DNA sequence: ATATATATATATATATATATATATATATAT
DNA sequence: ATATATATATATATATATATATATATATAT
DNA sequence: TGCCGTTACAATGTAACAGTGG
DNA sequence: CCACTGTTACATTGTAACGGCA
């Protein structure tokens, strides 16, 4: 039972843990650089218009 | 995460995949969404195999006690039935020495 | 590719069917023998391989169904290939008897080792004697030879029971017994709070139970 | 009908595209069971060089979603295979970034007309505006 | 460098690019004899889960001949990753009759200009005819 | 693992009357065209696969099929 | 009340796999 | 020129697993 | 309609050239 | 020089959507 139960915890800690470091990363990764866009694209536009 | 760049980002990403390629080596279907969520073309599928993650460890919980289906939950209790298991094992150890 | 144990079956359900612990579960279940926590050996291979044996009894027209309480067993269809058959009242009377036993915490000081007389005991307490009788003999009236052919009737089905795994010998004594989750079966009529003629005629249905 | 039809080449046309789809993991019967997918599989595997019973075959065991595409796959292949004898009939495929590509094919919608006649016109005014110059 | 180069990706394509090479039936091994070859490829599938793994393999069995190949697959496979993330970084792919082809082709080298130059010389001509129409 | 042929002869849709009826101790003859030519093709298995019953199938010099239980 | 069928356990014999010890031929040191 | 060490073959016999037969208890049925 | 040609793509693989830095 | 990288111009195969035609 001590074997089994150690083996399930380590893999859930394991398995939860990487997938938010998988995940979490490129979509912090996107969002970044979605705002930095909008950035630039609103200098662009108010170049534009003038 | 917000403050680290893209390369970073990237490279982090890379290793908690190979992570996952052991980790994920046993599964079929779950190894299969790991591999389709790879394209660049649909970030989202990323996403949807995060989902299968839970949705596997949902069916992985063993009895009712530890039924709390939020994974990240479960640890506590059976951190703690492992200790009580440590102690258990003591007594029956002691039992069969004598 | 050809020579391919794929092309014909799973590789779970063959190496299940080349267990050595198949023939002795196959015989018995088709006995009609259920399977409790206590033959670990057994309960643990029908866990393991739990869906193959199903789909492939399924080929039998027989249900392998495995009851919440976690002991597995048969339930022939109408168009079963393995023959059908139905425990006598009697049988249902000392089944109900077990499920009590089974939960009472009156008789734990036994720690679940009981006797026939014991049962027997129990039986007459919680049933009518002499209209219980009737079914054992119709000229019955209270007479002790009766009373002596109604503990024999009990005896003898008890023994069918445990033909059956719901209730277990003693390694050496034929006249002590000890008591199988199984039994719970016997209260699959009253383990829902509904109607009793409702889950009768749901059970019915299910062909969990015939009428008389 | 354009282009003749050749059994002992469609078929085996049709015997490779199976094959690669299967090895690629496409479910290519109609058998839910996997082992009756798989006994038809190997059938179709010892099947190779055989025409007249991989038709059969298909017609007995094929998936029923794939019949459209298998049969554009083999349209075109056919198609391709009349046209490069020769090198007015052949098609020469090129790559253009996203830009262009978004620009030239705004044009073809706008007047109608497909890549290689928008193109063709564009290429032509441009030889007229030469010749205008000189 | 201009493309981040990520090892657990790069390692993965490789893997898949040689599991294809050799179910496709080419001897991605340097082995003659049948047995080491079977046996290396055998060991190469096992390494599925394992792409770091995939290195060693090539540098004790990949076949001499792949070098170049596999160099020019991973580079371009690893551009057209990071450049399929944005639109205007993407490419469309075109077919063109032979006829057309050949004079845009001989435009081309005329002027010394990629495809895509030449039909934007083209193009913007003709947007310029379309401007001075308007004004 | 299993035979491969005796796998094969356990998936066919033949297999589980016979072997009900097998069990239940009818005897297969000549009578019965399919179960009959079944037994011929498979038997060299089906011996097997009785065996691990502690049974025996025989075929009689008659030609029909049956088992034998032995004592165990 | 007693004939009969069934399940269980034990002894006994068969057959096979396998390790042990010895005999025989050759090799090599004296 | 001799005697000892090696490898080979062989029978021995040891143990296991199998299959058979008998006795027993005992549960049924007349 | 059902087939059949046809187009416009997508995805990947290669050869060849041009750059880049040690 | 030399190697490795980035890029272009194809090829190769597959697919969906139109539109023609019996």
């Amino acid at each position: 039972a001590i074997r089994v139960t150690q083996s399930d915890r380590d893999l859930f800690k394991h398995l939860i843990t990487e997938a938010t470091s998988y995940v979490s990363a490129d979509y912090m990764r996107h969002a970044n650089e979605r705002r930095t866009h909008l950035d630039e694209a609103l200098a662009l536009r108010g170049e534009l218009f003038g | 995460l917000a403050y680290m760049e893209g390369g970073a980002l990237r490279s982090m990403s890379d290793k908690a995949l190979g992570a996952l390629r052991l980790a994920v080596a046993d599964n079929e279907h779950l190894r299969d969404a790991l591999r389709l969520s790879e394209d660049p073309k649909r970030p989202e599928r990323k996403v949807q195999f995060f989902i299968a993650v839970y949705q596997h460890l949902r069916e992985r919980i063993r009895q009712d006690i530890i039924r709390t289906d939020d994974p990240v939950d479960a640890i506590e209790q059976m951190e703690i039935e492992l200790a009580r298991l440590t102690e258990e094992l003591t007594a029956r150890e002691q039992k069969l020495a004598i | 590719s050809s020579t391919h144990i794929e092309q014909f079956m799973p590789v779970k359900l063959a190496q299940a069917l080349a267990n050595s612990l198949f023939p002795e579960l196959d015989s018995q279940l088709r006995a009609g023998r259920h399977i409790g926590i206590d033959d670990l050996d057994n309960h643990a291979f029908l866990m393991d391989f739990q869906e193959q044996l199903e789909e492939f009894y399924a080929r039998y027209n027989v249900e392998l169904i495995r009851a919440p309480e976690g002991f597995f067993y048969l339930r022939p269809r109408s168009t079963t290939l393995i023959p059908r058959s139905v425990l006598s009242e009697l049988d249902m009377m000392v089944g109900k008897i077990l499920c009590y036993l089974y939960l009472s915490p009156e008789r734990l000081a036994n720690q679940g080792i009981f006797t026939s007389q014991e049962l027997y005991e129990e039986l007459i307490s919680l049933a009518d004697e002499g209209k219980l009788m009737k079914f054992v003999n119709q000229r019955s009236s209270g007479s002790d030879l009766d009373k002596q052919k109604l503990q024999e009737k009990v005896r003898t089905t008890l023994n069918r029971l445990r033909r059956l795994g719901m209730v277990y010998f003693l390694p050496n004594n034929n006249n002590k017994f000890t008591i199988t989750e199984a039994v719970f079966r016997f209260g699959a009529d009253v383990r829902s709070g509904d109607d009793p003629r409702e889950i009768q005629l749901r059970m019915i249905r299910d062909g969990e139970a015939m009428p008389v | 009908m354009k282009y003749q039809q050749l059994e002992n080449l469609e078929c085996g046309w049709k015997w490779a595209y199976l094959i690669r789809k299967h090895q690629e993991g496409e479910p290519i019967t109609k058998y839910i069971e996997n082992s009756a997918a798989h006994a038809a599989v190997d059938k179709l595997i010892k099947l190779e060089s055989e025409p007249v019973r991989v038709l059969e075959w298909i017609e007995q065991h094929m998936n029923p979603d794939l019949f459209n595409r298998m049969k554009q796959t083999i349209r075109a292949r056919r198609k391709r295979h009349f046209n490069a004898e020769h090198q007015h009939t052949r098609k020469k495929s090129i790559d253009l970034d996203f830009p262009v590509w978004h620009r030239l094919s705004a044009l073809s919608q706008r007047r109608g007309n497909t890549l290689s006649e928008t193109i063709v016109q564009l290429i032509e005014d441009a030889e007229r505006k030469e010749k205008y110059a000189n």
